[PDB]
RNA sequence: GAGAACAGAAAUCUCCAGUAGAACAAAAGGGUAAAAGCCCCCUUGAUUUUGAUUUUCAGUGUGAAUACAAACCAUGAAAGU
């Protein structure tokens, strides 16, 4: 559970950062296009969401699926594997990452 | 050259047999056996009976598949076959209808037990020392490995093995003969 | 078969000729069988209410 | 193996029942009929009775005087050609036929065997389908004697893939695109290496295409577009064969190339852009291109399949003087130049932005249609052999049909499993040949939009299918190093 | 495990021109108010799929300029994409998007209040703890239990306002993941409506769900017998099944509990005015 | 092991149920059973229907649905309960790969065993037999 | 039956022939002959998949048997079997 907000609550923190070009100002929103492709500006954030909202589904999965474990054996796996693949969408987020 | 024939009796088809039923009066000097002019009596007829029966052949559905080379059981599909009914003229059968069904004492023992039947896998089984499989029996079976090995651990014993099993294979053929009796 | 052009695509003129045998039987007299023969050579081998496929499987169920 | 599911009970009694002679009685109603001509003209007013077509053929041919049978239609929404007079003034809609049947393909010549590695692409000579050349992954070329199903000339020389190759369209030269960088121009009936191999682009050959028979002079052998990978296209001469330029146009690599037929050039590359080149300003950018949002896959041309098969009909007979093939040519193209009257040849573009644009670009710079639909990018678009019906190929296992005229869809070959390679024509404008990722080729009836015979019968992938220009024979090839040969 | 031929083996092979006689059949399939699916008959269903879709979506903008090319201290990108046509072009075509700016300036001020507090600087209320339930986890794991446990699943509405109660939220699982289960409508509570009105909803109710009126009370009701014939067909019609559910899913309040102990003709079930 | 004996009663002292701990294909019209008539337990979490499936040629893995269960080992019996265990064959619908057989008759079904330990994870993963 | 040293009533080898007193899985009125006899060559079998009969306590879109049919499989150049 609480590796899962942390993912989260970051990306909220950017989600409702950045000024969300269009619906600004037509000034500004063209604006910003000159400077960093509104095509390559959303599809960046709108991929974060997509990225924020698999977490979320990985965490309920994984708690969900933890309530039946038996040994501590079983458990413990589950938990490196619920945390890898967090890992594997971090890893995959590296490009709209630096981007941003 | 025209194509299409009424007669004064609405004629039934049997198209699963092939078959066409005229019901019309027939005239009896024109079928006289001295009569020359017979045949054409014969024919005329006959082709406007077979001209009706087409018409209804070729108003039917077909079958057109779309494989091709090394077709096994099917069409081509350039063949474009025609989807009959049913032989609705009610033939008589050759051979009354088999039903040679029992209990068997065994499927009685099944119902009041209910022993449910298995799931018929497979002849293999796994052997320790060899690794292998070496099925069950029909060759080199799991049965006749008593037989063939080269010692005992305690009159021959394996002769014995051979007796135990000509009891058990009779005492299918012991019971073969109840059950075909009752 | 004849391609007779008023039947247009489809349909041809059919003109037999005889190949025979040419043949007339004379009937004598027969034998019958019993009627509880006749059941027997007329049997089906044998081989749902509100209940209807549609295409494709779908075993469906009327409600009424 | 799945079934369908049975007739029922119900059913099989509604087939017991003697039924529906299709009597066509009398059948003496009378309604009016207009003629239209598919291309401008309608012309009049008449009303026989309700009659075969070939009646109403002879009907028409008399009207204007042909001695030129034509295919009728009519009912245009939803499409469809006392045949159609069961369906209710009444418009007929006519076209001309160009009056020759290609039989479907069933089945096969045997499998061949021959070189040890994939095969990239072949192509029929247009003289006679007898010869075919094919691309393999070997570092050689083979001439196959259709015939007999035998080698005709091992064809030694490149040592790379063998990527692309081309047949001069009089019959005379084979082009060899190879994946170093080298073209070899070859004679079929020798199997020689003609001069030295023609050398100057800097990275693959990507697209062979010949200089047109009718514009060639006579006396005088056709030239040759050269386009690779590392964006160069290069004219080269056959004849002393040293090429006349390159052009630095294009930033990418160029896809694929066509010669035109008011003597241009088009050109297709990974710059999502489309260059139109002109020979007569010594190769000089004229137009250029900027639709797709990414980048461009197998240009095409409407008039292509005129201009591939170089002054032969169907029969493949040869003419005799260059002049007579000056004519010839001329000829066949000017039966499908000028539909319209009009010398208008049309171009469409196709692409990975599932999207293909529809082009006069003589005419002017602005798309006419924006062709959409597809899933996954489109690979191989042809115009039909008449220049009238545009097909579609893609990844997304279908096959997808527009009109030649608007961009107007038509309908989908669904059917294939796996993604479509590429498509060919039937002669006659009918039939239609696929090789997909699948095993299977499927044959397609334009006219029935649907699949006339699933083939099986290679071993594993297809990458390279052509049909015949005589309509007769079909090649194929594919990663499984067999060469099949499919006929009627 | 032992080697076998099969495994290794082909087993659910299809066979060819019936793909076509299905993808025709997708169309023909023609729904009925008063039948249900039972078994499915299991097809290669995404091979039967594609309809003619029309609008190919988008290309993929990554492929050709990635991100580095495209902003940074790279960022090998210098005009536009696609560097729009002409100069009085360019002046059109911003003066609407000046307009269409102010315009929800001035349609969003009527949803507000929200800014004018925060310069008045005091905020709202909370949200009280009674509007939650419910929502609540025990409460849907109620909910997904009932609906595995059932085979019929029965939906009661509010006579006064079903289009409050409709809820389809549920339905919407019903179809995707329990093809044969099966969600039939009722009516309770008829007694609080004159009488054509509730008429008049299950014409507008019977055109996708069979949908009975009821009145639920054990000494004076309504359509008892109606339902009582209805439920017995499913029975019927689950011959094999040796006994057959229904749960009795709705809102809060809305009769559940009653219904039943108006089959029953006694008390079974709690019931209370109170909602829960 | 692999059963969590369920006492039952208010002094849970009744037990005769049974919980399966671990991963399960269902079918699809599974629809639990009344409850008074339960003895074994497979719960709605531990309810597998699309796995991960890799091949070995070719080097793609494609997460496919679930068709059925022929031949688990480590009992005749969960073969017919649908207990997906390592080492167990499953049916597979291999409908996106297209397989084509001689006839072009394309297939849409193969035999692949499972290679994880599904308890373990939370995906199932699977090789095509070939 | 006529032949070939050891070699004889019986060892193998040639020619004539047996409507076959070929062995025929059967037992037979009858017939197989470029065989259903003899020899050689190539190969699984207890495969999958759903409508009829059953039995089930997780009634378990069948879970299996069983009945049927279809796909396949074996061989043959093929017809086919
Ligand atoms: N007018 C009218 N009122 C009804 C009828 N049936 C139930 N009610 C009223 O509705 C209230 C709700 O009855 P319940 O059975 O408790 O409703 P419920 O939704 O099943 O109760 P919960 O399931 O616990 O939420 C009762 O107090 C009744 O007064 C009906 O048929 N007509
Ligand atoms: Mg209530």
């Amino acid at each position: 559970k609480y590796t899962g907000e942390g993912f989260v609550e970051k990306f909220e923190d950017i989600l409702k950062g950045f000024p969300n070009i269009n619906d600004v100002h037509p000034f500004h929103r063209d604006l910003m296009d000159t400077l960093y492709e509104k095509n390559h500006y959303k599809i960046s954030l709108a991929a974060i969401s997509r990225a924020k909202s698999l977490v979320e589904q990985v965490a309920r999965d994984y708690v969900r699926l933890l309530k039946f474990g038996q040994s501590l054996f079983q458990c413990k796996q589950l938990k490196r594997a619920a945390l890898g693949r967090m890992a594997t969408i971090v890893k995959k987020l590296r490009d709209p990452l630096a981007y941003l | 050259l025209p194509v299409t024939v009424e007669k004064p009796i609405p004629v039934v088809y049997d198209l699963g047999n092939l078959a066409a039923f005229d019901s019309n009066v027939l005239d009896k000097n024109d079928l006289d056996s001295s009569n020359a002019r017979r045949e054409e009596k014969i024919k005329s007829l006959t082709r406007d009976n077979v001209q009706l029966l087409i018409n209804q052949l070729l108003s039917l559905p077909m079958k057109t598949t779309t494989e091709s080379v090394g077709g096994t059981g099917g069409q081509s599909s350039v063949m474009t076959l025609l989807q009959l009914p049913d032989p609705t003229t009610d033939l008589p059968r050759e051979k009354p209808l088999p039903k040679a069904k029992a209990m068997t004492k065994w499927e009685k023992f099944a119902a009041k037990k209910g022993i449910k039947p298995k799931e018929r896998a497979g002849k293999m089984i796994y052997d320790e020392a060899s690794g292998e499989w070496v099925p069950k029996w029909g060759y080199k079976g799991a049965n006749k490995k008593l037989d063939d090995q080269w010692l005992v651990e305690v009159i021959d014993p394996r002769t014995l093995n051979r007796a135990e099993r000509k009891r058990l294979v009779k005492k299918n053929e012991k019971q073969q003969r109840r059950n075909m009796k009752n | 078969s004849y391609k007779s052009d008023q039947g247009g695509k489809r349909l041809p003129r059919i003109e037999l000729v005889e190949i025979g045998p040419r043949l007339d039987f004379k009937i004598g007299r027969i034998h019958t069988p019993s009627p509880d023969m006749v059941t027997e050579a007329h049997k089906k081998p044998k081989q749902k209410k509100n209940v209807e496929l549609d295409i494709m499987g779908d075993k469906l169920g009327r409600i009424h | 193996s799945t079934l369908i599911p049975p007739p029922s009970k119900k059913q099989k009694k509604e087939a017991q029942l003697p039924r529906e002679v299709a009597i066509i009685p009398k059948d003496l109603p009378n309604v009016s009929i207009k003629f239209q001509a598919l291309d401008t003209g309608d012309n009049a007013l008449r009303v026989p009775g309700a009659i075969s077509e070939k009646q109403l053929e002879e009907l028409l041919n008399q009207l204007n005087g042909t001695s030129v049978p034509y295919t009728f239609s009519c009912t245009i929404k939803a499409s469809d050609p006392y045949s159609s007079l069961i369906k209710p003034q009444i418009t007929l809609l006519y076209t001309p036929r160009a009056v020759f049947k290609v039989k479907p393909v069933t089945r096969s010549s045997s499998a061949i065997a021959g070189h040890g590695s994939t095969i990239l692409c072949s192509a029929f000579a247009p003289h006679t389908s007898s010869r075919m050349v094919t691309g393999a992954g070997d570092n050689t070329a083979r001439i196959w004697d259709c015939d007999t199903q035998t080698p005709m000339h091992t064809l030694k020389g490149h040592y790379n893939w063998v990527l692309c190759v081309s047949w001069s369209p009089d019959g005379e030269v084979i082009a060899t695109g190879s994946m170093d960088n080298t073209i070899r121009l070859w004679d079929p009936k020798s199997g020689q290496c003609l001069g030295d191999a023609l050398r100057g682009h800097s990275k693959w050959i990507t697209s062979l295409s010949w200089e047109p028979i009718h514009l060639v002079k006579p006396g005088s052998k056709p030239r040759l577009a050269s386009s690779s990978k590392d964006g160069t296209i290069k004219i080269w001469d056959t004849v002393s064969r040293v090429c006349q330029y390159t052009m630095s146009g294009h930033t990418n690599s160029v896809s694929c190339v066509k010669w035109g037929g008011q003597g241009l050039l088009y050109s297709g590359s990974h710059d999502r852009t489309v260059r139109v080149w002109d020979i007569n300003s010594q190769g000089r950018c004229i137009n250029i291109l900027k639709s797709h949002a990414h980048w461009v896959n197998h240009l095409s041309l409407s008039t292509d399949y005129a201009l591939r098969i170089g002054a032969f009909d169907h029969t493949g007979k040869k003419p005799s003087t260059p002049e007579e093939a000056q004519k010839k040519a001329l000829e066949n193209y000017e039966k499908i130049c000028k539909k319209n009257g009009n010398s208008e040849e049309m171009m469409v573009t196709a692409s990975d932005d599932y999207t293909m644009f529809l082009w006069n670009p003589l005419k002017s710079t602005k798309p006419i249609a924006r062709m959409t639909g597809h899933q996954k990018l489109v690979n191989h678009v042809a115009f039909s052999p008449d220049g009238r019906y545009i097909v579609s190929a893609s990844f997304d296992n279908s096959i997808k049909l527009w009109d030649g005229r608007d961009g107007k869809f038509i309908s989908t070959f669904r059917g294939h499993v796996a993604s479509v390679y590429q498509v060919a024509w039937s002669s006659d404008c009918r039939l239609l040949v696929s090789c997909s990722k699948d095993t299977t080729l499927k044959v397609w009836d334009v006219r029935t939009r649907k699949l006339s015979v699933d083939l099986p019968g290679h071993k594993d992938e297809v990458y390279t299918v052509d049909w015949s220009v005589d309509g007769k024979r079909v090649c194929s090839g594919g990663k499984d190093k067999m060469v099949r040969l499919w006929t009627h | 495990v032992q080697p076998d031929r099969r495994w290794f083996g082909n087993t659910r092979v299809i066979s060819q021109d019936a793909l076509q006689h299905f993808r025709s059949a997708l169309g023909e399939t023609q729904k009925d108010t008063y039948q249900v699916l039972l078994r499915r008959n299991k097809l290669p269903m995404s091979l039967l799929e594609e309809k003619d879709a029309d609008e190919s979506p988008k290309a993929r903008i990554l492929d050709t300029e990635s991100y580095a090319d495209a902003f940074g201290p790279k960022a090998q990108r210098k005009r536009p994409r696609l560097a729009a046509s002409n100069l009085e072009d360019l002046v059109k075509a911003t003066n609407e998007d000046i307009t269409k700016y102010e315009e929800k300036q001035v349609l969003d001020a009527t949803l507000g209040g929200n800014q004018e507090d925060k310069e008045n600087g005091w905020t709202s209320a909370a949200k009280e703890a009674i509007f939650s339930k419910g929502q609540s986890k025990r409460i849907w794991n109620e909910l997904y239990k009932v609906i595995d446990s059932s085979d019929v699943v029965i939906h009661v509405l509010d006579a006064r306002d079903p289009l409050g109660t409709r809820c389809k939220s549920v339905e919407e699982y019903m179809k995707k993941e329990t093809p044969h289960k099966h969600l039939i409508y009722v009516l309770n509570k008829c007694d609080l409506v004159p009488t054509w009105v509730a008429a008049a909803w299950v014409k507008h109710l019977s055109k996708e769900r069979p949908t009975l009126a009821f009145h639920a009370s054990i000494t004076n009701s309504f359509g008892k017998g109606s339902l009582i014939q209805l439920l017995r067909q499913f029975s019927q019609l689950h011959t094999d099944r040796k006994q057959i559910s229904v749960g009795f899913i709705g809102y809060p309040n809305t009769g559940k509990s009653s219904i039943i102990n108006t089959l029953r003709k006694k008390k079974v079930c709690q019931v209370a005015p109170i909602p829960g | 092991e692999m059963f969590k004996v369920i006492k039952t009663g208010k002094s849970r002292s009744k037990s005769w149920k049974r919980m399966i701990t671990k991963h399960t294909f269902v079918g699809e019209g599974f629809t639990r059973r009344p409850v008074k008539m339960e003895r074994i337990i497979r719960p709605s979490a531990l309810r597998q229907k699309k796995a991960n499936v890799t091949h070995p040629e070719l080097g793609v893995t494609v997460f496919l649905p679930i068709l059925a269960v022929k031949k688990n080992p480590q009992s005749p019996m969960y073969t017919q309960l649908g207990v997906l265990t390592k080492g167990t064959i499953i049916e597979v619908n291999v409908s996106e790969l297209g397989m084509v057989t001689a006839g072009g008759k394309v297939v849409w079904g193969k035999y692949a065993q499972v290679t994880n330990e599904p308890d373990r994870d939370g995906c199932v993963n699977a090789v095509l037999l070939v």
